[PDB]
């Protein structure tokens, strides 16, 4: 990647960064975001709960679709960040 | 704009149609980055030919060695049948001496394949070049995309070839043990 | 005005110049992503399906290859990896789809003029030309669909109970 | 062995010393800065810096026993601290 | 292809809001990729810290075989 | 350039105008108590004094830095103190008394130990509250930053629009109002404060019943 294939995505002077730093992401709505964020972190959290707390991580025996879906908490994390920065954009 | 090879991808910036065998495959780019890096391809070309002819002379010396016959068998009779195993078999004269032969062959190609020579012609080193005199040069290009064809072709074919007797133990329309 | 939702408007990107537009989008997602990538997923799901769906029936009327095992069709994919021909077509399949993923680049930078789902297979130039395009396009979609809803219920009742190519 | 993490158990092993030790050397420092303000305004600080004026040298040592409240006072009025832009800084 | 991330991007629009660390990290990819010097001076950091830490922890985990009655080693 | 003895270390152009722009004072906020000025001579009337109190002069700590916090701030976190505190007070007094919610198999809300009062609940039941709080403690939030720092403009403090409306129209009763939220808000602080002092260490609260 050269030096000029880049946006000029610098957003010191404003309040809100653009929404071409969501990338693919920019034209996905607030709430959208908000809703899937909401609907990762529970999940996220479901699934760590049953993997590590609620049954003790055997090695013998671990689900993998809940070490799937732990993963979402970082997820949801950027999913609720990209809302604020959505809804800041009127966008 | 798009590849004659592959129709739904785009042409190769490098490959242009001014070399034989070009057909615009070159789905990953070596063309197009080996051009952004500054060099030819020259080097690729001819590499290519040496793969193809070794992987044809490869080809017919391992359907041979138990088809036709394992020589006179001076010393070759204990020299197993099986490719895979002659190669580890060859005794140290015999291997040693193939070694340095394909060695100075090596050698001498050298110079001419990294030297700065303008006239040099890729895959072009003389030998057996008498022929090309009498034909004229859509002939010549016909007969160096049949050589690059049959080398394409055998190069793949040997890959075969050397897995299925490593996990076969045979070949199946001919080898039957 | 969206035709199957006639209480809201269509998307502004649903707008006929794709086979198939219903004006079905209650979501927003093709407006939230680039709906060429959608669609190129749809033509995919909708070929799989409509091949597995169509190989599903054949095996459970009896249609095997020869030098094959003769299994229903729902332990076909048990028995056809512990054969090893799974991996093969693995392979073959993965091909395309690498040329797929050069396509696709290709499609979404705007370097060819690449229709979602087209790799150029066209043996009887069956669309060279825009109104063959269009109708044997939307004839697709439409197959598409059908057969991707059709072979989830299939699949499911084989899965389910019983067994044979009615169900 | 001597506990110093915070325990009360344990409080005059550090906790007391060093609170009696932090007032000791505020009281030395706002002794030393106090006469360092007085000194400048002076006719000659040079001289006044090495010939000390113990009369009144005294008295600010005296008055550095109340320092936490006058550095307190000095600090909202905005006497403790110089401004950024009026401390020389070397070219960056 | 078309998906991954750019850093030049990356770096010119993390900048905290009001101003807290200046402009951010504008820039800081021009510099890099031009000095050779910083990248060699981040290097030599991370290839010191990671050294510091095998000295760490070969002696508190060995794993080779024998290696914690061999004292000189 | 403002009021604050030195230039934020914000930039020009990226905060510093923003910054160290005017501030209004503490005099302006509805927090005098007359109790404090209750002695023969200076005096207040109508439960405030005619000063603030603020013997550290915390308030005013923004004209050194703009890292300390803005008189609009310091409100908005007293009034929530406040107000989480009289809920606080309120809810170990009536929960001291034994008054339970009826409760089932799966529940059980019968403990009198405010303090290990949430432990005997359920992990979904508590869980609820916890996150009915975090929600709103984070959405109700927007503006925050910039109480900080000073402007308040988009957000008044203490004002969540939670029944604003029912101040009264007159100037001289809302602040009447407000001045009676802030009083039953400190006081509350300290009563459960104390208690839970009293708790970690018997004594410090002589008048404690739980
Ligand atoms: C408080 C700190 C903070 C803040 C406010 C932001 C804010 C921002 N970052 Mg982020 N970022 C941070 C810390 C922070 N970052 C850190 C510590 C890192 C280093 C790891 C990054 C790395 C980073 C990158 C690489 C990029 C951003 C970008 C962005 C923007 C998009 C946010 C978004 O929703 O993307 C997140 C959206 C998601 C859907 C989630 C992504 C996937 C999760 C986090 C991980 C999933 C698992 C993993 C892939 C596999 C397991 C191994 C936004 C300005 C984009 C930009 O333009 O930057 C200027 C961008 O491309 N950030
Ligand atoms: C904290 C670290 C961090 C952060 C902040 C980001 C942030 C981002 N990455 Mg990611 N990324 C990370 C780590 C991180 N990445 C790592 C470790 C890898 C290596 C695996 C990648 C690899 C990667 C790629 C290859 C791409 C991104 C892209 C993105 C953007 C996604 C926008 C989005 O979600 O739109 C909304 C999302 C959609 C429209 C698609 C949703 C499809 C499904 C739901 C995805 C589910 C995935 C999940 C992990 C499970 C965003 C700026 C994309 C981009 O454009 O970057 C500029 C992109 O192409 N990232
Ligand atoms: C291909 C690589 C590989 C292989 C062959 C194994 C094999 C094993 N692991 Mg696993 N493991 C791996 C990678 C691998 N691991 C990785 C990357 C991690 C994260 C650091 C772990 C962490 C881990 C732990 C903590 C434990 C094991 C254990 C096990 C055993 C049972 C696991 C099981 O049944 O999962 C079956 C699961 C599947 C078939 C599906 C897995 C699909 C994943 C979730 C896809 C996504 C991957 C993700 C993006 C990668 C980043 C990591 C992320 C989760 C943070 C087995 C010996 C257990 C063990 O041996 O205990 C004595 C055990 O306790 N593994
Ligand atoms: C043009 C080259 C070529 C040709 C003509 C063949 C031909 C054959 N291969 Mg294949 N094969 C090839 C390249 C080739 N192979 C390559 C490149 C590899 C390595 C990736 C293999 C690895 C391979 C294996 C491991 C096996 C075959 C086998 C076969 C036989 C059945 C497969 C089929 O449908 O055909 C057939 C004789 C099977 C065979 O010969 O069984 C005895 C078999 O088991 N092939
Ligand atoms: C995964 C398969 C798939 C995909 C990728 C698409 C993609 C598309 N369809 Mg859809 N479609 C599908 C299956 C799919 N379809 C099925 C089974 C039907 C029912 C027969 C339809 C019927 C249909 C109609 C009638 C129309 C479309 C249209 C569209 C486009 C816009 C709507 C949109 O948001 O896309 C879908 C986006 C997605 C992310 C797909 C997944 C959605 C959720 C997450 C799946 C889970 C839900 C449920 C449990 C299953 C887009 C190209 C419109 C069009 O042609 O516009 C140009 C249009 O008019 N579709
Ligand atoms: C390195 C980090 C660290 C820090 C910053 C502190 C800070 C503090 N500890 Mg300590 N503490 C630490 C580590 C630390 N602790 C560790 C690791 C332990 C476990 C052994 C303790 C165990 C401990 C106890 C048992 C007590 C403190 C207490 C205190 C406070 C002492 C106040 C005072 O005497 O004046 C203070 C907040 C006291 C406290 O809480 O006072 C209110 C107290 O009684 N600490
Ligand atoms: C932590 C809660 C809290 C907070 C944030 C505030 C905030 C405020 N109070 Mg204070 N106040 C509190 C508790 C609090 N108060 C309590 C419990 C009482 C005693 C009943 C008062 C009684 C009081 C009066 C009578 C007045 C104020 C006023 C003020 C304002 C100016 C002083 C200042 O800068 O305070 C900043 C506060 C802090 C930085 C808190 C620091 C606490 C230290 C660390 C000591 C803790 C000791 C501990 C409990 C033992 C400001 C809005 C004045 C006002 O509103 O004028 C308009 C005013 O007149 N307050
Ligand atoms: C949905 C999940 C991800 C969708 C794919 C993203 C994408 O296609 O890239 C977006 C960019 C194009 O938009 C690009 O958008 C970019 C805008 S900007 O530069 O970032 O501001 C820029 O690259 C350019 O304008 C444009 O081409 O590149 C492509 O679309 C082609 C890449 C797709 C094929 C490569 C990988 C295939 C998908 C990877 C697997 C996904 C994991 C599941
Ligand atoms: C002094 C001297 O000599 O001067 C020379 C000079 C000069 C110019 C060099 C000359 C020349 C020409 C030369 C050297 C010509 C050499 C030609 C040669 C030696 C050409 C082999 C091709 C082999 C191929 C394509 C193999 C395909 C192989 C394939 C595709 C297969 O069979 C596939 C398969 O096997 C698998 C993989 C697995 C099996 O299960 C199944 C089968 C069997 C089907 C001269 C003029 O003649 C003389
Ligand atoms: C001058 C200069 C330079 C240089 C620099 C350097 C040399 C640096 C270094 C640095 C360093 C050398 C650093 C380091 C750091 C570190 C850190 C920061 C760490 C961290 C850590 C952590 C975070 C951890 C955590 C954890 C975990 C994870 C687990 C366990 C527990 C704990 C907690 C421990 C350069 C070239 C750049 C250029 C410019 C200038
Ligand atoms: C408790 C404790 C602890 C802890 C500690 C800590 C953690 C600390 C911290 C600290 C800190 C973190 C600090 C900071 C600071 C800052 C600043 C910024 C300062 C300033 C100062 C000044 C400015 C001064 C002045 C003066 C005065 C006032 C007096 C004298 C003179 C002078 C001038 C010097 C431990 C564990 C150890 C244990 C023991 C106990």
């Amino acid at each position: 990647l050269d030096r000029s294939e880049a946006a000029d995505t610098w957003w010191g002077d404003k309040d809100y960064p653009s929404s071409v730093v969501l990338g693919i992401g920019k034209d996905v709505p607030s709430s959208i975001y908000g809703v899937t964020s909401a609907i990762a972190f529970s999940v996220g959290a479901y699934c760590i709960a049953q993997s590590n707390i609620i049954n003790i991580l055997s090695g013998s025996t671990v689900n993998g679709f809940y070490v799937a879906g732990a993963l979402l908490v970082p997820y949801s994390w950027g999913l609720h960040v990209a809302a604020w920065i959505q809804k800041q954009n009127g966008k | 704009e798009r590849s004659a090879s592959i129709p739904f991808l785009k042409k190769p910036p490098a490959l242009d149609g001014s070399m034989i065998g070009d057909v615009g495959f070159d789905p990953l780019g070596f063309s197009t980055t080996i051009t952004e890096l500054g060099g030819d391809l020259s080097y690729v070309r001819e590499a290519e030919l040496m793969h193809g002819r070794q992987a044809m002379l490869a080809a017919v010396g391992m359907i041979f060695p138990k088809v036709f016959g394992k020589l006179p068998a001076p010393w070759t009779e204990a020299v197993s049948t099986n490719p895979l195993e002659a190669q580890y078999q060859l005794p140290p004269v015999v291997l040693g001496q193939i070694l340095i032969s394909i060695f100075i062959a090596e050698g001498l190609r050298s110079r001419i394949v990294f030297g700065n020579d303008p006239n040099y012609v890729v895959g072009d080193h003389g030998f057996g070049s008498n022929f090309l005199k009498g034909k004229s040069e859509a002939q010549i290009a016909d007969m160096k995309l049949k050589e690059l064809n049959n080398g394409r072709l055998a190069m793949i074919a040997v890959t075969g070839m050397f897995f299925q007797i490593s996990i076969k133990g045979n070949l199946w329309p001919i080898i039957d043990g | 005005k969206s035709q199957a939702l006639p209480f809201l408007e269509a998307p502004a990107k649903l707008d006929g110049s794709m086979a198939g537009d219903k004006g079905f989008d209650p979501l927003n997602l093709a407006g939230s992503f680039d709906i060429n990538w959608m669609r190129e997923a749809e033509l995919k799901h909708g070929r799989i399906c409509m091949l597995a769906w169509v190989g599903y029936v054949a095996v459970d009327n009896g249609f095997y290859v020869p030098f094959a095992p003769h299994v229903s069709s729902l332990a076909a994919h048990d028995t056809a990896v512990k054969s090893g021909q799974m991996l093969f077509l693995l392979g073959a399949v993965g091909v395309v789809e690498a040329l797929s993923y050069n396509a696709i680049n290709e499609m979404m930078s705007g370097q060819t003029d690449r229709r979602p789902g087209d790799f150029s297979m066209d043996p009887f130039k069956m669309v060279d030309t825009p109104e063959k395009a269009k109708s044997m396009l939307e004839k697709e979609i439409s197959h598409c669909r059908l057969a991707m809803m059709a072979f989830s219920g299939v699949v499911t009742q084989s899965a389910l109970t019983g067994h044979g190519f009615p169900y | 062995h001597l506990i110093a993490d915070g325990r009360l158990d344990h409080a005059g092993e550090f906790i007391i010393p060093g609170f009696g030790f932090l007032y000791i050397a505020g009281w030395i420092g706002w002794a030393g800065r106090s006469y360092l303000q007085f000194s400048k305004k002076t006719d000659k600080p040079n001289e006044n810096e090495i010939i000390i004026n113990v009369p009144v040298a005294l008295g600010m040592m005296a008055g550095a026993f109340i320092w936490p409240l006058a550095a307190w006072k000095e600090l909202i009025d905005g006497k403790l601290l110089v401004p950024g832009d009026e401390i020389t800084v070397s070219p960056r | 292809w078309g998906i991954g991330h750019s850093m030049k991007e990356i770096l010119d629009a993390h900048v905290p809001p009001k101003g807290r660390l200046g402009s951010g990290h504008r820039g800081l990819f021009e510099t890099i990729t031009d000095s050779l010097h910083m990248q060699l001076g981040l290097a030599l950091a991370s290839l010191g810290v990671a050294t510091s830490l095998v000295a760490q922890h070969m002696y508190a985990l060995p794993s080779y075989a024998f290696m914690a009655k061999d004292y000189v080693t | 350039a403002g009021p604050m003895y030195d230039e934020p270390l914000a930039p020009s152009g990226m905060g510093r105008e923003f910054i160290n722009k005017e501030r209004a004072p503490l005099s302006s906020y509805v927090g005098a108590s007359q109790e404090l000025a209750a002695f023969p001579g200076g005096g207040g009337k109508e439960g405030m004094a005619p000063t603030p109190w603020d013997p550290f002069c915390f308030s005013e700590l923004y004209k050194v830095s703009a890292n300390n916090p803005d008189v609009a701030w310091l409100r908005e976190s007293e009034l929530k103190h406040g107000r989480m505190a009289m809920l606080a007070i309120t809810g170990v007094m009536v929960q001291s008394t034994g008054f339970h919610l009826p409760g089932n198999a799966e529940v059980s809300f019968a403990n009198s130990d405010w303090v290990s009062a949430p432990t005997t609940l359920p992990p979904v039941v508590w869980g609820q509250v916890l996150a009915f709080v975090a929600i709103a403690e984070g959405q109700t939030s927007e503006g925050l930053f910039d109480l900080w720092l000073g402007d308040t403009s988009k957000r008044e403090p203490g004002n969540l629009g939670w029944g604003s409306g029912l101040l009264s129209k007159d100037k001289k009763a809302a602040d009447k109002m407000r001045l009676k939220e802030l009083k039953n808000g400190r006081l509350a602080m300290l009563a459960i404060m104390g208690v839970a002092a009293n708790h970690f260490i018997p004594g410090a609260l002589p008048g404690c019943i739980y």
